[PDB]
């Protein structure tokens, strides 16, 4: 995540890493945890173009 | 964590376990605490989230 920028790297699962960034813009966690497949599909289809 | 068919999410912190117990803590320092109904909020049923766990949540004073 951002823990390796200052100090030593600390492991964290990716899905729990995205919740931090969602909370960082105003939305809540259950929004991400309840729409995981749709978000993953959107990211894949967006980066495949 | 699932308790009584409902899903509970943390308010400010993460869920951790030392092998036999579950606590809450802040993300930058180690300071465990016992899960209650004051540092969590509830939303939805218990068949959507991936990786949910079965545990118990303690009512602070209202019923005790």
């Amino acid at each position: 995540g951002w823990t390796f920028g200052a100090g030593a790297a600390l492991q964290i699962p990716f899905a729990m890493q995205m919740a931090y960034r969602f909370n960082g813009i105003g939305v809540t966690q259950n929004v991400l945890y309840e729409n995981q497949k749709l978000i993953a599909n959107q990211f894949n289809s967006a980066i495949g173009k | 964590i699932c308790h009584d068919g409902k899903a509970h999410f943390p308010r400010e912190g993460v869920f951790v376990s030392n092998g036999t117990h579950w606590f809450v803590t802040q993300r930058n320092f180690y300071e465990p605490q016992i899960i209650t109904t004051d540092n969590t909020f509830v939303s939805g049923n218990c068949d959507v989230v991936i990786g949910i766990v079965n545990n118990t949540v303690y009512d602070p004073l209202q019923p005790e």
